[PDB]
RNA sequence: UGUCCUACGCCGGCAGGCGCGGGUAACCCGUUGAACCCCAUUCGUGAUGGGGAUCGGGGAUUGCAAUUAUUCCCC
């Protein structure tokens, strides 16, 4: 290979630090709410070569893949893949991302607390659920 | 000019048959091939972006060596080691839709014929095409 | 309040064959299998109790042993006591308990608070 | 006007068919050079490299392979090849050449002619 | 060892018969 | 801090 | 301490691979990785580039090792 | 089934095309 | 002519000691194309002395638990390590192996003689066969231990250990252990 | 081993549904088409792409009953 002058060693995406020297799919896997399968599908829908690093890329690539990874359904990422398929409140198929995953998890725990079910009381004692 | 598919190297023939299938161009590709898995036991998406052509080449060869193969047996070919978690590993068959699509795709190109016996085999034109490609591989092998 | 983006009044008008597009998998499998005689008996009992009640007042409690029962959106506002093997627990049906079984509202066991161990 | 032998290892069995040919050796419908455990290729090519191409002048061998594993199959194949050559030199060639081949094969590796008696135990 | 055994020899004779038949085919 | 209709058998959890 | 190998090339690294590497008798990605702190992937890519250049003989290609020899 | 069981003997290598092949095919128990 | 891996000569190697000349079977009669022979060398006592030394190295490298069935992989490792030996030294790699083995085996060892409780070990001589066995096991264990968590491959550390043991430098784990046992025995006497 | 075991096709990302045949059995499953292992590709010594517990959402079977997840599949 060669030496890229426009190499970014550190990235800050969606309030998350990303190591640029690891490869791009596993680097965007390193954030909360995105795994390797989701990274590989969102990059294969972005028409980006998988062999490049997370610093050896152009910017318009990374904003385009960010726009795809927030909006999966408009980019033909289908309705079995997403984090939350039928949401309890609105029932919209939406993939949920770093901070929002924490907020939705705490929201579900709040819903269980309000409804006073056995699962919620088990979790609030700090025990095993499954 | 007497050469046989059985008497020539295998993985090089897979590569060459996939190259022929790709340069031929005429084949019906499913749309989901950039998001589909390949088995319930395999973990990630395949690294090869043209895995369709290689898999069609492989299933064409299996129909050449052993005719009368159905979808289920061809799924049983492509299965593997299921990592069950902390439970011990097992054997998991491959994806049924991928096998059904590659068999129907090669039936569309008049290389795979449905059998009165029940399964599928190769057409004679597909047999002579495969023999021509095998002769090409032999020519690129014994002279190199 | 909304449930899968559906308001409760539409849920009250939501038809029976098309609530099999709205619940989770287990609930839809149960309602596709259909409810047995005892669950409809509890349904009729709750409907009688809600109907024969003062409007400003909460309806009278209905005691039951049914814990396999799934909460339909018709029941919101009814006041149900459910057995846990030893004692009835009195619970109000809220809007947010449509996707839940009754039995997980009455816990059948007591939490473990460990005492000092004996000779082991 | 031909020879039909076998060679076994555990469960793997190879049946070798030796006849007047032109120096062509193929096994299970494919040549010996392209069989997948090529780290174990020199165990497959054993009588050829011990004897030379001259003793395979007008010899055509076709071997069916069935059963066993992979390594057991390779040992069954090489045993079948050696046994086929020995039986052909018994039946159609003189005695002295055959006993010469038996001497060199027993001197090199005992397994090439007699089978391993040990097999998986109940 | 002087004798093959039942099962292995059954497989061997079936294999030899099949090879003889396929050579008779061509 | 106990709700209206619950029993002690469930009040051990609250 | 932790090992921090450079993920891509440097000018000193490129000078060392273009000059100092093809007289090492043995050339393997592990050794060239360990002498001057290359990742194994980058070392394999550089060694494939040197094969394509023809400066370095290829001896043993295999899945787990590749072994190269300096030219003459 | 039980009567179809065939047992070989292995000595020179067995030639199935030899007319004396029957001498190296057993039908009953040795020993 | 018979060659190891199709290329390695076996008439050129020599055994330096007469003590191990009957126990390292590599020279003329026992040379073979591949180490993988699958022969019964554990059938009776002293039969494994006639087994070729390279097969002994292959067998003592697959010894450990996860690699406990894999011999094809191990003979691949040995092939690559011998290739690296020929690339580095240029000598016939079998002679390098033989020099490593004869230089690595301990010459005397300490033994509990007495009862359970008498911790005074007596220094006794070693069998030449036990010397060869211990040399093989220490070379394989040093190659195993040096390449556990590193970029260096098993075959690479194996070849490097064989070089240090044949050369006699104090970089091999095997020669360090040999010196340790030998000096402990010289302390006991 | 088998009257629930399945051959084949179609509909399915995937677990699964739908139409049809054989087998009360050296016949049909089944030439029992296993995994390690081999060949290449990527990874590169770090709690890492090792390891999978734990939880969060959906889907589908088994059954009178899966709520105190039966089981499996997908993020």
């Amino acid at each position: 290979l060669v030496i890229p002058e426009k190499f970014q060693h550190i990235l800050r995406v969606l309030n998350t630090n990303i190591d640029g020297r690891r490869k791009i799919a596993f680097a965007i896997t390193a954030i909360k709410g995105v795994g390797r399968r989701y990274a590989h599908v969102v990059l294969r829908k972005a028409d980006i070569d998988l062999t490049k690093r997370a610093g050896e890329l152009t910017e318009d690539e990374v904003e385009r893949v960010i726009t795809i990874m927030q909006n999966p359904r408009q980019y033909k990422i289908p309705d079995w893949f997403l984090n939350r398929q039928k949401d309890v409140k609105d029932g919209k198929y939406s993939q949920v991302l770093a901070n929002g995953l924490d907020n939705k998890l705490r929201e579900d725990l709040e819903r269980l607390k309000k409804i006073r079910a056995h699962r919620g009381l088990r979790h609030f004692w700090g025990l095993r659920v499954r | 000019p007497g050469v046989t598919v059985k008497d020539v190297n295998q993985q090089e023939f897979v590569r060459a048959l996939a190259a022929f299938l790709k340069k031929s161009g005429k084949l019906k590709v499913p749309e989901w091939v950039d998001t589909v898995k390949l088995a319930k036991h395999k973990e990630l998406a395949p690294y090869d972006e043209n895995w369709f052509y290689t898999r069609a080449a492989s299933t064409a060869r299996h129909l050449y060596l052993r005719g009368g193969a159905g979808v289920g047996s061809m799924t049983k070919i492509y299965g593997g080691r299921q990592r069950n978690g902390v439970m011990p590993s097992h054997f998991s068959r491959g994806s049924k839709s991928v096998a059904r699509r590659v068999l129907q795709a090669l039936e569309g190109l008049k290389m795979v014929e449905k059998d009165q016996d029940g399964g599928r085999k190769l057409t004679p034109q597909g047999q002579r095409d495969l023999d021509r490609i095998a002769g090409q591989v032999a020519a690129a092998n014994k002279k190199h | 309040f909304t449930y899968r983006g559906v308001d409760l009044d539409q849920l009250l008008d939501m038809s029976y064959e098309q609530l099999m597009q709205l619940y989770s998998a287990r609930q839809r499998r149960r309602l596709n299998r259909g409810l047995r005689r005892k669950q409809h008996s509890l349904l009729k009992r709750l409907r009688k109790a809600k109907k024969e009640a003062p409007p400003m007042e909460k309806p009278e409690v209905v005691k039951t042993h049914l814990r396999d029962m799934i909460i339909l959106p018709e029941m919101v506002g009814s006041m149900v006591g459910v057995y846990n093997g030893k004692t009835f627990n009195q619970v109000e049906i809220k809007p947010e308990m449509i996707g839940h079984y009754l039995g997980e509202f009455s816990i059948t066991y007591k939490p473990v608070k460990h005492g000092r161990p004996g000779i082991g | 006007q031909s020879v039909q032998v076998f060679g076994r290892k555990k469960t793997a069995t190879a049946v070798a068919h030796c006849k007047r040919g032109n120096g062509l050796i193929k096994v299970n419908g494919r040549p010996l050079e392209m069989i997948e455990p090529r780290t174990l290729q020199y165990k497959l090519l054993e009588p050829v490299l011990l004897l030379g191409k001259e003793r395979f002048a007008g010899v055509d061998i076709r071997v069916r392979v069935k059963g066993g594993g992979h390594v057991a199959q390779i040992y069954a194949i090489r045993q079948s090849i050696s046994k086929a050559l020995v039986a052909y030199y018994q039946k159609y060639v003189d005695e002295a050449s055959k006993k010469e081949i038996k001497d060199i094969l027993i001197q090199y590796d005992r397994t090439l002619l007699v089978a391993d008696p040990r097999r998986c135990e109940s | 060892e002087e004798y093959v055994g039942p099962r292995l020899s059954r497989r061997i004779l079936q294999q030899a018969r099949q090879q003889q038949e396929e050579l008779e085919a061509e | 801090k106990v709700p209206k209709g619950t029993s002690s058998y469930q009040a051990e959890w609250i | 301490d932790k090992l921090n190998n450079l993920v891509l090339f440097d000018k000193a690294t490129y000078d060392k691979l273009c000059k100092e590497v093809p007289n090492y008798k043995l050339i393997t990605p592990a050794v060239v990785s360990e002498r001057l702190k290359i990742r194994g992937s980058l070392a394999r890519a550089a060694l494939q580039e040197l094969l394509s250049k023809g400066l370095i003989k290829l001896v043993s290609k295999h899945r787990a090792q590749v072994i190269y020899t300096r030219n003459t | 089934r039980q009567r179809s069981r065939a047992w070989l003997k292995e000595d020179e290598p067995l030639n199935f095309l030899d007319p004396k092949v029957a001498q190296r095919v057993l039908a009953t128990q040795p020993g | 002519d018979i060659k190891l891996f199709g290329k390695w000569s076996t008439d050129d190697v020599q055994i330096n000691d007469i003590s191990l000349q009957d126990y390292i079977a590599v020279k003329e009669k026992y040379a073979k194309y591949l180490p993988h022979s699958a022969g019964r060398y554990a059938a009776k006592r002293f039969r494994k002395a006639q087994c070729p030394i390279v097969e002994r190295l292959t067998n003592s490298m697959m010894m450990h638990g996860r690699n406990n069935g894999k011999k094809l992989m191990t003979v691949r490792i040995v092939k690559h390590a011998f290739e690296i030996i020929h690339l580095l030294t240029g000598e016939n790699p079998l002679q390098v192996l033989v020099n490593a083995i004869i230089n690595s085996g301990p010459r005397e060892d300490s033994t509990r003689i007495g009862r359970a409780g008498t911790v005074r070990r007596q220094a006794v001589d070693v069998s030449p066969l036990r010397r060869v066995n211990q040399a093989i096991w220490l070379l394989c264990t040093g190659a195993r231990e040096a390449a556990f968590r590193n970029i260096k491959t098993i075959a690479e550390c194996l070849a490097d250990e064989l070089i240090n043991a044949a050369k006699g430098s104090s970089n091999s784990y095997a020669i360090k252990k040999k010196d340790e046992l030998e000096r402990v025995a010289k302390s006991n006497r």
